[PDB]
């Protein structure tokens, strides 16, 4: 869902970069 | 064993009377627990 009312600022506290691997 | 981010573990526990070897016969390991943690393992150490 749409979160613009949460997680908007902009908000650069959010950050991105196997199945269900968590590559930190 | 992992497998799609599940880390599978196995074990027996059996009585043995040969400290030079494991045992000729047959023994089936069941599954201990099969934890979700999604990591990548390419070596082990035991621990002492």
């Amino acid at each position: 869902w749409n979160s613009n009312n949460l997680d908007s600022k902009g908000n650069y506290n959010y950050l991105y970069r196997k199945p269900f691997e968590r590559d930190i | 064993k992992n497998i799609d981010g599940y880390f599978k573990i196995y074990s027996k526990h059996t009585p043995i009377n040969l400290v030079r070897d494991l045992p000729q016969g047959f023994s089936a390991l069941e599954p201990l627990v099969d934890l979700p943690i999604g990591i990548n393992i390419t070596r082990f150490q035991t621990l002492l």
